[PDB]
């Protein structure tokens, strides 16, 4: 009797509003543009089904357009945030070792996961053997690099899509989309764009903690008086 | 599933189908929506829409896989190559 | 009257520069194994050019310097592949030190 | 259960069925929040291929008017001793000063390159700008 | 609409073509 | 595999087990080293056996049973350690804490040890 009312006040509250954590504050076109986000790869190098997302080719670099970017981060960031204020399991990956450092510190201080290391056949599809019958894997997966150090997809995007596991990827002109459920075109090399992302997915995450501790706390308040 | 024991092949292949399973949708729970006519590899299926009461008029194998499927009522055709695996 | 992307691409220094070939730009010294000094320049990668033998003492982390941009990504295509190999960094030269 | 199947469908489609069938007794947690907030694009598998024949790329290069202005300045002048400093957003090259001065000029009803780019480098000469030629 | 966009044209830096030092000789 | 209330019991049979041993030779339980203990049950049982891991023991049961890793996961099922989907949380976080080390460094600038 009582978890009909707290589930639809708690859970489904949330889902009535185009952005209740209001994370389109944290960004905008110029500070992106100010990253160097919109810088990608040479034309050899592109990608057939990053061509939508390509704003043109100057002097043979992909120019990547962020009027897209944005629309496509304000839809990851706010999945990403109604997941972590729902309780889930958030895993960063990244296979770039210029980077393995920063994301892992991250994940660290927002209280989520980081798996940057070479990643052993089996983490997901055979996850129960490995670390046991009662683990749990995550809910939602970000990807800071979708490519592996040979310039080739990271072998957890197919794994995810056959756990039914929800992926963000920053796909850059040399990489493919087609399985990732939330993609953000958008520079994944240059250092000053990947301090951004990290910023932004460990902020989205922090709020929605702190909401539900808000949310639950005048539940709980409530509920007694 | 493979093994040296048939006994084992069975489980694996058992176990491993039911995290590879596919949605058939039907029309009105007994037939499919429309005709449909496809090439896997050599292997030809001419599958027709049919009214109730037909029955199943196909290859044993498509009877077999139909009943788990929930279709009482469809005509099929092979041709080319019979191979139960395409 | 809020900025467009089509403008920010328009005015930005990287733009106006034009081909990278023969560019004389400035770069910031972030990272420093043995002699190999990596360079960021504001471009998509950086460039890693060998400490220079008259005075090396002087190239620390922070550092600025001077460069001749050759190429703002090496990329190639070689026989049978599909699409062209990149090496992930940028190619120049190292000048010397930028003094205000 | 669940279903592996990556190629078939979308982990929305593949889920939303098998809930729909019985097989799921519990829908994931992130199925509310998708059908809810829902991408653009259905992640649904499809193979990458080859264009063949007259097919080419939609990508256009990114051109402007005084691209050529740029061209002509670096013919003749060249990059300045004057280094680019690419951090600096607000950063105008000599080059770049030379295209503001030669556009201003043109708006005078200057209708000829040869004397409209001649009189642009004299206004810089008079500005304490330095134009050496590769000369 | 805006002015800002970029235009179809030819590429300006693109540099004349190489010639052999026999090129026009005889 | 061993758990932790198994282990708990082990100790509290070794620590009476270690009274009555000193019962039968007299000795004082109090005074009674591990050391006394191995010469007690060498005399009561005497087995000639080459291989000394064959022979009867009664040692500490943190000696016997090989040390097992804590459970990572609570009842919520969220891991405890940041790098645990990884496998090696333990040999990753050591591996973070050196790097982490070597880059303060760069910032503000055996003999008989095997
Ligand atoms: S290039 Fe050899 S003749 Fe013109
Ligand atoms: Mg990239």
């Amino acid at each position: 009797e009582d978890s009909t009312d707290f589930n639809d006040k708690i859970l489904n509250e949330p889902l009535k509003h185009s952005d209740f954590f209001n994370v389109k504050e944290l960004f905008s076109v110029r500070s992106l543009f100010d990253a160097r986000v919109h810088l990608g790869h040479k034309a050899g190098c592109r990608h057939r089904f990053m061509e939508p997302y390509i704003f043109g080719s100057r002097l043979d670099h992909d120019i990547i357009d962020l009027e897209q970017t944005a629309t496509h981060l304000q839809l990851a960031l706010n999945f990403t945030a109604h997941m972590a204020y729902r309780k889930g399991i958030i895993l960063f990956i990244s296979r770039n070792r210029q980077f393995s450092y920063l994301i892992e510190n991250m994940a660290r201080d927002c209280g989520e996961y980081a798996h940057t290391r070479y990643f052993r056949g089996g983490m997901l599809t055979n996850a129960r053997l490995l670390f046991g019958p009662t683990v749990r894997l995550p809910d939602l997966i970000i990807f800071l690099h979708t490519l592996n150090n040979i310039f080739e997809p990271h072998v957890a995007v197919r794994d995810a899509a056959k756990m039914n596991i929800p992926t963000v990827g920053i796909v850059d002109t040399n990489c493919n989309p087609c399985l990732i459920t939330y993609p953000v075109p958008g520079n994944d090399d240059s250092p000053l764009a990947v301090h951004l992302y990290c910023r932004l997915f460990q902020t989205a995450i922090t709020r929605a903690k702190e909401k539900r501790q808000q949310v639950e706390a005048l539940y709980r308040l409530q509920g007694q008086k | 599933g493979k093994a040296t024991d048939r006994m084992d092949a069975f489980r694996k292949a058992k176990n491993r189908a039911v995290h590879h399973l596919h949605y058939i949708e039907r029309y009105e729970d007994h037939t499919i929506f429309h005709d449909i006519s496809l090439r896997f590899k050599r292997t030809h299926i001419k599958m027709k829409k049919q009214p109730k009461g037909y029955g199943l008029r196909c290859h044993r194998a498509i009877i077999t896989i139909c009943r788990l499927i929930g279709i009482k009522d469809m005509y099929a055709k092979v041709s080319g190559s019979i191979n139960m695996l395409s | 009257n809020v900025e467009s992307f089509a403008s920010m691409l328009r005015h930005s220094p990287l733009t106006q520069m034009g081909p990278a070939k023969d560019k004389l730009v400035i770069g910031r010294i972030f990272h420093i194994v043995e002699n190999d000094l990596y360079i960021d320049f504001g471009g998509k990668f950086h460039c890693v050019c060998r400490r220079p033998e008259v005075d090396g003492e002087k190239y620390q982390k922070g550092t600025r310097v001077r460069l001749r941009l050759l190429d703002l990504e090496l990329t190639s295509r070689f026989l049978g592949a599909t699409t062209d190999t990149t090496v992930l960094e940028a190619n120049a030269v190292l000048l010397g030190i930028q003094e205000s | 259960a669940g279903s592996r199947l990556e190629t078939v469908g979308s982990i929305f489609s593949r889920t939303r069925d098998l809930v729909r069938a019985g097989v799921l007794k519990e829908k994931p947690l992130w199925f509310d929040v998708y059908d809810a907030f829902p991408p653009l694009r259905e992640p649904v598998f499809q193979r990458p291929r080859v264009r063949y024949g007259k097919a080419k790329a939609p990508i256009q290069d990114i051109w402007y008017h005084e691209d050529r202005i740029r061209a002509k300045f670096y013919s003749v002048y060249g990059s300045g001793q004057r280094a680019f400093d690419l951090f600096n957003p607000n950063f105008k090259s000599t080059c770049q000063r030379f295209v503001e001065k030669y556009t201003e000029l043109q708006k005078l009803g200057e209708t000829d390159e040869e004397k409209l780019f001649v009189e642009t480098g004299k206004a810089l000469l008079a500005e304490g700008v330095i134009l050496r030629r590769v000369g | 609409s805006n002015e800002d966009l970029p235009i179809s044209m030819e590429n300006p830096y693109k540099e004349p073509l190489k010639k052999c030092i026999l090129c026009g000789k005889h | 595999t061993y758990t932790e209330d198994f282990i708990k019991k082990q100790i509290e049979e070794f620590n009476i087990g270690k009274r009555h041993l000193a019962n039968m030779m007299g000795e004082d339980p109090e005074t009674f080293t591990q050391e006394d203990i191995d010469r007690a049950i060498a005399y009561l049982f005497p087995s000639g056996l080459f291989e000394k891991r064959a022979r009867p023991v009664m040692k500490h049961p943190e000696q016997i049973f090989p040390r097992q890793r804590a459970i990572q996961w609570g009842e919520d099922g969220r891991p405890f350690h940041y790098l645990f989907y990884t496998g090696k949380q333990s040999y990753y976080s050591l591996m973070h804490d050196v790097y982490g080390m070597l880059l303060n460094l760069e910032k503000h600038q055996v003999i008989g040890s095997r």
